[PDB]
DNA sequence: AGTGTGTTTTTTTTT
DNA sequence: CACACACT
């Protein structure tokens, strides 16, 4: 019965997210970031909203989805760059 | 469910809810639970489509309950399947055709990924199993459907299944200083998808 | 009645442990550590069903890795020719039919598996370095969570894999390589040994001293004499108190619980040169190993509760399976 | 675990070549030992005789086994000693294992041994070189780490350095197996390709 | 005497 | 289609 919908969304938040995603794959400990990764983030937002059980996606639940995906990405990195990347994404992490 | 939904902190309780018998692993619990919930399927212009299922890639040290995590996952999402990984192959999991001597023609054999379709897909021992089979799985998952044209059978089967791969790090221990791709004995494209 | 009296006298006696060990097997190998491992695997542990879906295996996963020349081969022959419904695998050849899961047409059938013939009996396989990985994977899933199934087409019946397991592997070159240690002397993979709780290690040496006593022992053990009999317990009686030991199973007490958790911490210290004092070799799988080992210790006593003595003895078994490098 | 290993070598001396070739000539030209009686005789010897070991022959077995441990020795070789002694007791239908039975068992086995014992390619002298091989590989690893940055580096270059100075031309499969073995003890970490240090 | 009923290994193809 | 059997 539950089918949350992205009726409201944060376009530019995701935009800056994918921007930061860029110029990081240059790191030897960093795997490439592609469009399907962004679609992955979107579907993670959908999964979170379904988990919230509301028929409408919540912006902040989507924010937690962003947080989870970016944290997974950071964990995927080499620990040397991982600290620099976590500081860089800290501007995103606090919003969760 | 509605009453708990309006209750706040439900998300954290669900995170604690998934595989309670595995102490810790808060992020892992979050990931597997949200995979169980799964994304919303999206389709564009009828033909263009976006999967509503989540492919979880897991790297785990040996003895880290990965198989048991999968076992808790199943029986919770109703429709479920288990992929031994090494046991299945390209033909066995995705789509299989069986020659049927009793009927005297080639017949479809149940692809375990077709069994995965409509439900959650468990995947285990995948980092150790066959690479050509891995490419077959890539192909099948890319379209959320398996297309097979052999032995006179040109059928194509929808494969809507949230999959969760289980993997062991190179030597069983991930090195954080080591790049993930070097910590991974598998292909780059699979981690991308 | 005489059976009950034999049970009473043997449970009441002090050295109930290692008395059966001398009774068990030809005991031609004087170490007797392999034989007490055989004893514990006889007693093993009952499968555990948690409140969640994670039903914990009760059968301890043991290796008795040793040389084919050494007495382990004869010990396995003793076990298969004696222990009820036990499966013998030579090791040099592996046929999927003999393994746990196999496919036989006509309608459709399933070939008899080792564990079905085992009937919770130990996997008495030998030379695990010599069984093929294609046949090893049959037991990988089988010894994981006691689950036999086939990913291929067919009925793929869920054969009940609740069984004790004994690799009894023989390392590269047959003989032990002190350089290669307990781990890595062999093809058998890390995940499958990760399931394997304890190994009791392998040691092979010229052993000039043993050439005096145990070299003399072999002839008397095997020859016109062949009369070195050491059965402190009869075979029939042996099965009888095996049954009686299986009747009652110890459970951890609160003092025993604290004692065992502290002793697991000591194990963790013992696993130094790693993070967290890593469980690693003695993993959570091996935490289950200690629990079932404490159950099996004085299982012949049929004590209904686990005692710290059992935990300490299991710790000793761990150590004898650890320090060797 | 053979009872009595023999060695057949086609290394013939010039005079021995002359003698064997003359034996052939005799064979060529035609182109007391009953021979046939041996088959029925041995069948009846099997049906009649059941060899029994004597305590004196038992002690013969004792000190033969302990010496063969000293001069290492196999339990299967001991059971072979028993079989050879019983077979000698079978010869001449003496029905009883004798001391000289065990002594000829020993002499035949040792004569095969000289070809210490080197059974199953096991010599007490220079028994194992795996210590030196592992230490050489590890020393080459430290040399590479000093020469090349990072603990992990490509396997092809490792194959390059190992051959030039550290050791002879050897495949990297052995090094990878050794690294996996060390990882199984977690004293080192294994990769795959590349060799990372702990 | 009714009336019924029966006879013409190989070789690719997977994999 | 049409000819040897087994009773019809
Ligand atoms: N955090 C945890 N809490 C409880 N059990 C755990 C935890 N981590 C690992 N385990 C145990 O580890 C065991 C091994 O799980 P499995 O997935 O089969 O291991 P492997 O890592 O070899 O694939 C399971 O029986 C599970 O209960
Ligand atoms: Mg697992």
């Amino acid at each position: 019965k539950i089918y949350p919908k992205l009726h409201q969304m944060d376009m530019d938040k995701v935009s800056r997210v994918y921007a930061d995603l860029r110029r990081e794959s240059i790191s030897t400990g960093s795997f490439p970031i592609t469009v399907r990764h962004l679609e992955s983030i979107l579907r993670i937002a959908e999964s979170f909203a379904k988990m919230r059980l509301s028929e409408f996606v919540s912006s902040y639940d989507l924010d937690r989805a962003i947080k989870v995906v970016v944290d997974s990405f950071v964990d995927a990195q080499k620990v040397s760059v991982r600290r620099q990347l976590r500081r860089s994404f800290a501007i995103y992490t606090l919003g969760h | 469910f509605r009453k708990i939904s309006r209750d706040r902190g439900i998300i954290d309780k669900i995170i604690s809810s998934m595989a309670p018998s595995i102490y810790g692993h808060r992020d892992i619990k979050t990931a597997v639970a949200c995979s169980l919930f799964g994304g919303v399927p999206k389709n564009v212009n009828g033909k263009h489509s976006i999967r509503g299922d989540i492919n979880v890639l897991l790297l785990g040290d040996p003895g880290t309950a990965k198989s048991q995590i999968l076992k808790y996952v199943e029986k919770t999402a109703h429709r479920a399947v288990f992929a031994t990984g090494q046991g299945a192959s390209a033909v066995g999991l995705t789509a299989s055709v069986r020659k049927d001597p009793i009927t005297k023609e080639w017949t479809l054999e149940g692809g375990a990924l077709v069994l995965a379709d409509k439900g959650v897909c468990l995947i285990d021992e995948f980092d150790k199993m066959n690479d050509q089979d891995r490419t077959s799985i890539h192909e099948a998952m890319e379209q959320q459907s398996i297309s097979i044209s052999k032995a006179g059978i040109v059928t194509t089967l929808q494969a809507r299944c949230s999959i969760i791969a289980a993997a062991n790090p190179n030597g069983g221990r991930y090195n954080s200083t080591l790049p993930l791709a070097q910590n991974v004995s598998l292909t780059e494209p699979i981690l991308s998808r | 009645s005489d059976e009950i009296n034999e049970l009473k006298e043997m449970v009441k006696d002090e050295h109930i442990y290692d008395k059966l060990v001398r009774s068990i097997a030809p005991a031609v190998f004087g170490h007797e550590a392999v034989k007490k491992g055989i004893l514990l695997q006889m007693l093993g542990g009952v499968h555990k069903s948690t409140v969640e879906g994670i039903k914990l295996r009760g059968d301890i996963n043991i290796c008795v890795v040793g040389d084919p020349s050494t007495s382990k081969s004869q010990f396995l022959k003793y076990v298969v020719g004696f222990a009820p419904r036990s499966v013998y695998t030579s090791g040099k050849a592996s046929s999927a039919a003999g393994l746990t899961a196999a496919v036989v047409r006509d309608d459709y059938t399933i070939e008899a598996g080792a564990l079905m013939l085992a009937d919770n009996g130990i996997c008495c396989i030998d030379e695990f370095d010599k069984m093929d990985i294609s046949d090893q994977v049959a037991i990988h899933e089988a010894m994981e969570q006691q689950t036999i199934s086939i990913a291929k087409a067919g009925i793929h019946a869920t054969l009940n894999a609740r069984t004790s397991i004994l690799a009894a592997a023989n390392p590269v070159g047959g003989r032990y390589n002190r350089k290669l240690s307990l781990r890595g002397n062999l093809n058998m993979t890390a995940p499958i040994m990760s399931r394997f709780d304890l190994f009791f290690v392998i040691l092979d040496d010229c052993n000039e001293k043993i050439d005096t006593e145990l070299a003399s022992h072999i002839v008397d053990l095997h020859m016109k004499r062949d009369e070195a009999i050491e059965p402190p317990f009869s075979a029939e009686q042996l099965r009888r108190y095996i049954k009686y030991a299986r009747t009652f199973k110890p459970i951890l007490t609160k003092e025993a619980r604290s004692y065992l958790v502290e002793k697991y911490k000591e194990l963790r210290k013992d696993d130094a040169q790693g993070f967290s004092r890593s469980s690693y070799r003695i993993t959570v799988r091996q935490l289950e190993s200690m629990i079932r080992l404490s159950e099996a210790i004085a299982r012949a006593n049929c004590v209904d509760e686990i005692t710290p003595s059992f935990i300490a003895e299991a710790y000793d078994l761990l150590r004898q399976s650890i320090i060797r490098v | 675990r053979f009872d009595l290993v023999y060695l057949v070598l086609d290394k013939v001396d010039e005079k021995n070549d002359r003698e064997l070739a003359k034996h052939l000539t005799n064979l060529y030209l035609e182109d007391v030992l009953p021979v046939e009686f041996l088959t029925m005789y041995i069948s009846y010897a099997k049906e009649h005789i059941h060899p029994i070991i004597t305590e004196a022959a038992k002690t013969e077995l004792v000190r033969a086994y302990v010496g063969m441990r000293k001069m290492t020795a196999t339990t299967r070789q001991l059971e072979s000693m028993i079989r050879l002694a019983e077979a000698h007791a079978k010869m001449k239908l003496k029905n009883v294992v004798e001391l000289e039975d065990v002594q000829e068992a020993v002499r035949l086995i040792r004569s095969a041994i000289k070809d210490k014992i080197d059974m199953n390619l096991v010599q007490t002298g220079k028994s194992v070189i795996q210590r030196k091989l592992q230490e050489d590989l590890s020393r080459e690893i430290m040399n590479v780490l000093k020469d090349q940055a990072s603990d992990s580096m490509s396997f092809n270059e490792l194959i390059k350095q190992i051959n030039e100075h550290s050791q002879d031309r050897v495949e990297s499969s052995d090094i990878q197996e050794a690294l996996s073995r060390l990882q199984q003890e977690d004293k080192v970490i294994v990769l795959g390709g590349v060799r990372r240090s702990v």
